[PDB]
């Protein structure tokens, strides 16, 4: 590992050694290696995001390393990117275009980390996905998955679908009006079997790990189809007790209203873990790329 | 319709009016003679287009980019008045330059030295796709993207 | 460098590389045939390109643009392998069209039913005035219009 | 005369014809012949101005005809012409881009009348001061002009200075800032003389008539230049008192304080009788399109 | 006649009454009949539109009513109709919300014409286009139409399809992008066949009157989906060739670039007379509503 | 040194030692010594830059200090400065005030370090340029200069013509529209030879090093004296290659397109490496301050 720009940049084997990695780090003692003392990380979020700012920060602190960064704000990203590579050991960097992250790579010397580039990817987030899913059943082969809400703009949905294909799913259900559904490229990419469906109850029973991402507004025919379609992409606290016992419910935060909020005080609601698993499993990544 | 070549490349065979896409797809408009002549009959085709360039011995890779455009035309390299290489023509795998990508949001859309680049995904009805951001392209954008 | 035409238009002389420019000057780019050859020897301009289009006897009107941008060129019109006129240039009177008005607040810059339109005031050396807004342009604005 | 778009469509025997028949409608009878009974004249200001739209409007509604108008406000200036030629028998039209008249007035069959187009001309603001000069001297040819303020980018000077060469004025004085000069191709149209300076106290003892414009912050290298020059190209009550006699200061309004107010009070100041006579100025420009 | 809300108010009968009226005063002479006389006509015009507000005025002008009005800008619509009621005799207007001159009308005791509300109708503009239509045809019966573009928020096309329900047009061609359908509620109103169809080169050459509306970007799942699909619902030089000999093309007019413009020197280019006989439309409308 | 406001601050030979010190910190090594340990420097950066922001810090954090700070946003100057005084060691700002460091600097008993102020100095960016100038020439004095572009309103002109002054120029080049011309009072501080010149192809053939300098459209007549003015002060590839064998391109960066992007790859492009040296020259000018 060098460049962390697509979900696909990882092998199964590079991800096993990452959720082992995260174990350790998470059992968070006061002895962890610090492999990026002496080292500069820049944190260069052309589009800002605290939450994933802070959390690369942590990482980044946790690891030994100074953290230098920006956040938001006619510069040439290529110009940025040079300037990054006189003052830093590595980059991470959110922008809005799709493909920033991949263009910085290759003007780039020092690693590239990609914490979001428009709708295309997420790859970090994509491994704290898998790391809580594995966590919970000692396994990623095998499951049944369902997405939920917007499968065609989300780009968590697209780093999870990709890095799946390092792994074994027994199938996964896309479930999405039909307005939001995922793009026909990304579903050619994918060596594992999938179902188009509208309403979660049909398969609900099913599902090992149901996967939310909400649904905007600002992406409809008119706000009309949107209240009408709305209602039913919610994790309900009713379709939260339709699941079996040993199920787990996904998302990656923040969140609005598409989760009940009654759903928070169920063993299957597991988001709270798996925003708790973002630091460890940056430490991890970041591991794999500057101390082995 | 125009004179024979001493030392180049012959483009023949290429569809009626698509000489000045020809050019443009190899960056050619300095130093070297070139004659074209456009709407000439064909036997074969109806009509054609033909080009031919002094002193510059196309490459198979330049000479790929033209079968987008143009995947009948024949390219002749041509020494002493003699023809020494007759060009078998394939689809390219990489676009670097000519092809823009559709997606507005795309880096190649908005960085100038974000050039932009397309892999072939299927030669066979031709579909490419953006490397920075997936976006699929068809024949009939490829074809109007060059035509224009 | 390029065959003998049995009726149309010659165009003789143009500077090497504005070829392509002097085609956009006349609207052409179909029906009938043409042919080129860019950068070839010429006695007195050290090189030189050459147009034929066959099948059309070019008008003094659409002749007299071709001066903006090749001021030595000559034109033949040909009947029957045969010269038939040897057309003497002059400056045209009024441009409309190849010519945009540099002032993004005229009318012409901004509506396109408004068809740009430029007077000649000198010929001498060349400046030209906008009828809509009396900005006026040299020979290196209206070369570097048309040979971009 | 049919279109008004530029100060050269009038000949000098138009304009003393205008003259006469101001005159007759400035003596404001209760008998002035209709002769737009049954005419809709369209004032079409796509950009506005209020003083100018009233003065069209009640010229128009003098002589018997209906007003329809707007004003303000992607549809082509083509087809807003075309529209009126519909539902009107005239236009007058104002607006941001120069040579709009002169393209609206080749599109349409009723008659177009220019009120302004962007920087380039205000024609009948241009007979409206001539009028008020001849009116003062009972002539125009032999005097002595100053044009002072802004002389680049005001429509009413380039009008002024085109409607005089139809007459023989003795000497045209140009005093403006380096920045604000006459254009090159606006002088070589004049066919009578002409003398750029900087400072109006120069030769202000020597002229018939003062015209000033306006000078615009909003056009400088910095706003230091513009303080610093700003103080002189002011019409001040010290200015007026070293004028002659006999000499009028006129300002197409509205006025900001480009002219001292104290000067409102001397016999010299012109520029209220010269708003005043718009309407009838405009009454017989439009009797010589429409009555003739 | 009186409220004018829906071009369901309108019969057969007094379809082919407003049509006599509509030749009679387009040939336009100097003794029609004032039906207006001393009457006052308010246009409330709450949301703008300068074309078809000059166009009722000068209807309202030209039969010789009094205009009054508004173009724009918590007062409830209710209120406004009861202020309007005090000032005049009539009120025609325009407004943002569906159904808002259905309600004036029930307020009102004066008659409310509708000219324009929301998405929903404007029963004028279908009045203007079956008038052009029968002018050029001698019929609308036997018809065989095309409407190509926005046919799901176009107000004009609704109005059109209800109309056309009091005359037997052969058959309706709905050409449109599959988001862009006219909605279920309003084909399920139609008595004539209609065939929904995504490429009008498909039957081009069959039909009597192709209508088209603009689409609009601003409507769309992405930018990308609209600028695959715009370029085929032009009515482009080519399209116009392939139609018959005696077939015309409509447009309610504001236009942008949803015709290519050498179309307008075709004999089948018929949106400038369509928007030439607006005005006597209007006045014959306005005549069976006061004059009989 | 303790403030550093005005590149007159600087004698020529603190400059050689600053050159030196120089040298052995880019010679990157990981012994350097820490003499900002235990201190804390704040960055207040009152009108943002990024890139100057991220220099100073990681020049901070190379030589061991903490560093706070803040990036744009009624308070005082004055106050401002005083609270930076109980919090740190020294202050590095950036104003859009002439003459606010220097002010700043007679308030405060810590270092101020001027990063910018108004279109007055920016100190720091002049040692930068002449440190790359002296390491590809041994030398400053002899050489002959060109200053392309806008010479009147760039703090980087000001300042670099300023450190000038304690070298002996062969020769000065300042090449700029007539508008952009350097301003009088610089001109007379300068103890060397200077001349005046339009077009950079003139003189290019003579230039051991050219600096330039953005034209901004925001500061013209007009938009079209801009736009003709603009093409030929740029550095084009064809103006690169009539420069001698040895001679440098010089830029304080961003760029946006005042370089051709094709000059990036020939050896006299020295722009790149000009923006490298930023840190080490700052570590320099802060071991002059902090650590002797
Ligand atoms: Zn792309
Ligand atoms: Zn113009």
């Amino acid at each position: 590992l060098k460049h962390i720009i697509s979900a696909y940049n990882f092998s199964r084997d590079e991800l096993e050694d990452i959720f082992a990695l995260t174990d350790k780090y998470s059992k968070n003692l006061n002895d962890t290696r610090k492999i990026l003392s002496g080292k500069t990380i820049s944190i260069a979020f052309f589009e800002p995001s605290t939450r994933t700012y802070l959390s690369f920060q942590k990482a980044i602190i946790n690891l030994g390393g100074d953290v230098i960064g920006f956040s938001g704000e006619g510069e040439n990203l290529a110009d940025t990117i040079r300037m990054l590579n006189n003052y830093s050991d590595g980059i991470v960097m959110r922008h809005k275009y799709d493909g920033a992250s991949r263009f910085a790579s290759e003007i780039s010397d020092i690693p590239v980390i990609n914490a979001g580039d428009g709708k295309h990817e997420h790859p970090t987030q994509a491994v704290i996905d898998i790391y809580t899913i594995n966590k919970h059943f000692n396994t990623i082969d095998g499951l049944v998955f369902a997405l939920l809400g917007d499968l065609k703009y989300a780009r968590t949905v697209n780093s999870l679908l990709r890095i799946l294909t390092r792994f074994r799913p027994k199938l996964v259900y896309l479930i999405s009006p039909q307005l939001l559904r995922a793009r026909k490229e990304i579903l050619d990419e994918l060596n594992y079997p999938v179902k188009e469906v509208e309403n979660p109850f049909e398969v609900i029973n099913e599902v090992d790990v149901l996967y939310v991402t909400r649904i905007q507004k600002e992406r409809f025919v008119d706000e009309m189809e949107y209240e009408k379609i709305k209602g039913s992409y919610i994790v309900s606290l009713d379709l939260a007790n339709k699941m079996k016992k040993d199920s787990i419910i996904l998302h990656p935060l923040p969140r609005v209203n598409e989760i009940d909020r009654k759903v928070d005080k169920t063993t299957k609601a597991k988001y709270f873990e798996q925003a708790s698993y973002g630091v460890p499993v940056r430490m991890s990544i970041l591991t794999k790329i500057y101390g082995e | 319709m125009v004179s024979k070549i001493k030392n180049g490349t012959v483009i023949d065979h290429i569809p009626a009016g698509r000489a000045f896409a020809v050019l443009n797809v190899l960056g050619i408009k300095e130093g070297f003679r070139i004659a074209l002549v456009i709407n000439v009959d064909s036997k074969k085709m109806g009509k054609k287009d033909i080009v031919k360039i002094e002193d510059k011995e196309i490459s198979d890779t330049e000479a790929n980019l033209i079968t987008l455009i143009a995947p009948t035309a024949t390219i002749n390299i041509v020494r002493e008045y003699e023809v020494v290489k007759k060009t078998k023509l394939e689809v390219p795998k990489v676009v670097k330059g000519i092809l823009k990508c559709p997606n507005p949001y795309c880096i190649t859309s908005n960085d100038v030295e974000a050039i932009p680049t397309f892999k072939t995904l299927t030669e066979k009805p031709l579909k490419m796709r953006c490397e920075y951001c997936e976006t699929i392209i068809d024949e009939n954008e490829i074809m109007s993207q060059i035509l224009g």
